[PDB]
């Protein structure tokens, strides 16, 4: 999950505060890459 | 042996064999390798029925396994509201801890279930208990990221 992710441990500071992930970066699920994008009569759609 | 069938049947969640089993005087807390009892496995595949059985014919309902987890342990991971529920009116150590110094709302917490959260507080529950590397429940809800439980544990 993305929760589990967000809350991976980068560092702890001398101050004892720690850098998770989600403090540096925004978790998501998202495609493997973002070039193919189809649509069914103006409709949003996928395919095979 | 009669204790052995106990554990599987309890396991199983078959009602009828729990309860003719401790007709002919099964051992309650019979022990499986790991020191699992009646009630760590109905505890953890959730069969409510049988926890309620078990404990009507004294059950150690603060029995620990080899590595000092109860049946609240397990019920309260799982998120089983209604066995927190019944193995707290059975008088459950709500403050018992593992060989880690884990507690149930340790669990609890750590598995987001805010409504068992909230039972483990009501029947007194030490928000401030640590396990061995100083975590709290709060510390954990906030670690998690679990708005909603951090403000529960305040």
């Amino acid at each position: 999950s993305t929760e589990e992710f967000g809350k991976i441990l980068l560092k702890v500071n001398q101050d004892g505060s720690r850098v998770l992930l989600r403090d540096v970066a925004k978790i998501e699920l998202g495609g493997e890459n973002y070039d193919i994008i189809a649509e069914f009569n103006g409709q949003p759609a996928s395919g095979l | 042996d009669l204790g052995k069938k106990l554990l599987e049947a309890a396991r199983a969640g078959r009602d009828d064999e729990v309860r003719i089993l401790m007709a002919n005087g099964a051992d309650v807390n019979a022990a499986d390798v790991v020191g699992w009892t009646p009630l760590h496995l109905a505890a953890y595949w959730g069969h409510l029925e049988i926890v309620e059985v078990l404990l009507k014919n004294g059950a150690d309902v603060n029995a620990y396994d080899t590595l000092g987890s109860t049946p609240l342990h397990l019920a309260a991971h799982f998120g089983h509201l209604e066995i927190v529920e019944v193995l707290l009116k059975n008088g459950a150590d709500v403050n018992a801890k593992d060989d880690n110094g884990i507690t149930p709302l340790h669990l609890a917490a750590n598995r987001g279930h805010l409504e068992i959260v909230e039972v483990l507080l009501k029947y007194g529950a030490d928000v401030n208990a640590q396990d061995k590397f100083g975590k709290t429940a709060f510390d954990i809800s906030i670690n998690n990221g679990n708005e909603d439980l951090a403000e529960i544990l305040q």
